[PDB]
């Protein structure tokens, strides 16, 4: 993603040097030098932990939206009724690259896409960019 | 069997000889490193190293060749 | 009051490992490289261990032997900040199960990789893997990592230590 | 154990230790060494390091129970 604020210090387990990193998304991601695996033996628990808290966080959210998307499509027969529509950001850059003669458009969503349409109105040459691995359709 | 073996590397470059390569303390606290006025992959490039552990820690340019 | 034996090379942890141990008060100030042997003592959460402070320096390692009968349980402390010597380790963990006291009575033994905290350190999962804790089969192992100047990693060693000595 | 023994970087991969007239201690290398040093090394009385004809480090820590 877009990294978009950047500190250093510590946040975590006082003692270790450590970078915060906000990221465009939200996720306020820490980059520790202190090691993660620091026991082992025969045959880490935090892992399990919060696999069980996502776990249970995902059913209980599945359960809430499932009933209301139920609701919503029961009520979206509603005649007079109107369907708003989420509202999102697309921190989009269309920037010039000089050493080329080629512009270098970025779109960025919070979620994840599924599909992007280019559209235009000028003879464009498309090319391709190794760093995207996205699929292309033309 | 009376040798026990501790490293066996070969990516690095360290073309001494028998008497350009000492070891001795050199921070004191009983920390003994080895240092080695290395010559170049061919003689070219004269170039200090001093190795700690088996991490190359300091490699500096030399005038000539020790 | 259980017999506990702390093992350790040169400058590997072991004073300060055991000193940080000991309770707030009685716990001592300064740490110098050890000569001969000792008595200390320590007290975990359900049990009181006692080891014995002896030297890790190479030519004053066989008096190793002495102690081997009344062990019950093998700390293992490891500088995870030392690549080169862990070989050396290695040996002296492998010379040590061999014996024919340790080589079966079943004992647990609990590896300490001191020096978390500095930067030229390995995780618990590769010093496992150089140290080879896979030759061992007949006794439960546990390596934990633990800084011996913050007393971080101590608490969890030792009780786990105490909760496989007990089941 | 008061052992001062001279050594030998043969060019056949290969380096024995001698003393006055006796071979022993000979190891293998996976290319003949042009460089070979004894001593304290690390934390350790008896390391030997030795640097191989092409490059690379070989480091190797010596037990203390030496018709
Ligand atoms: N940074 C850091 N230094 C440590 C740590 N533990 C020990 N040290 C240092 O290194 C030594 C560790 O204790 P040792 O002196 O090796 O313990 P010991 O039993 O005396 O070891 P021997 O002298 O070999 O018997 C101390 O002198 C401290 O300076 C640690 O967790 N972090």
């Amino acid at each position: 993603e877009s990294v978009t604020s950047i500190q250093g210090g510590c946040v975590g387990k006082d003692g270790y040097d450590e970078i915060v990193v906000s990221t465009y998304s939200g996720w306020i991601t820490g980059l520790t030098t202190e090691p993660v695996h620091k026991e082992s033996g025969p045959g880490n628990q935090e892992m399990q932990n919060k696999i069980s808290s996502l776990r249970s966080e995902l059913e209980q959210l599945q359960y809430k939206v499932l009933q209301e998307r139920e609701k919503y499509q029961q009520s979206s027969q509603s005649s007079k009724a109107k369907s708003a529509v989420p509202s999102f950001s697309v921190n989009d850059k269309f920037t010039l690259n000089k050493d080329d003669a080629s512009y270098s458009l970025i779109l960025e969503v919070q979620t994840a896409i599924d599909n992007v349409l280019i559209q235009s109105d000028v003879p464009i040459d498309l090319l391709d960019v190794d760093k995207n691995s996205a699929v292309v359709s033309f | 069997s009376k040798w026990l073996d501790s490293l066996s590397d070969s990516m690095a470059n360290i073309h001494t000889f028998s008497a350009c390569l000492a070891l001795a303390d050199f921070h004191g606290d009983g920390e003994y490193k080895l240092a080695m006025g290395d010559l170049g992959p061919d003689g070219r490039q004269p170039r200090l190293k001093v190795l700690k552990g088996h991490t190359l820690v300091s490699q500096k340019p030399l005038p000539d060749l020790p | 009051e259980v017999h506990v034996l702390c093992l350790g090379l040169d400058n590997s942890g072991k004073t300060t490992i055991i000193n940080k141990l000991k309770p707030s008060n009685a716990q001592s100030q300064d740490i110098v490289p050890t000569i001969g042997f000792s008595i200390q003592k320590f007290k975990s959460s359900s049990l009181s261990f006692t080891v014995f402070d002896m030297s890790g320096q190479g030519r004053y390692r066989n008096l190793w032997e002495h102690y081997y009968k009344e062990g019950q349980a093998i700390i293992f402390v490891i500088d995870s900040s030392d690549k080169l010597r862990m070989v050396v380790a290695k040996e002296e963990l492998r010379t040590l199960l061999n014996h024919p006291d340790i080589k079966h009575r079943r004992i647990p033994i609990l590896f300490f990789a001191n020096k978390m905290d500095l930067r030229d350190a390995l995780t618990s999962v590769k010093v496992s893997q150089l140290l080879c804790l896979e030759d061992i089969k007949d006794k439960p192992w546990h390596i934990c990592a633990s800084d011996a100047i913050k007393g971080e990693g101590l608490q969890e060693g030792v009780d786990w230590l105490q909760d496989q000595i007990q089941s | 154990r008061g052992l001062q023994a001279v050594m030998a970087a043969l060019a056949n991969e290969e380096v024995r230790i001698y003393h006055d007239k006796v071979l022993l201690n000979v190891i293998r290398t996976p290319e003949a060494v042009t460089s070979l040093c004894f001593g304290r090394y690390g934390r350790e009385d008896n390391t030997l390091i030795m640097t191989t004809l092409g490059g690379g480090l070989i480091i190797k820590i010596l037990k203390r129970t030496a018709k």
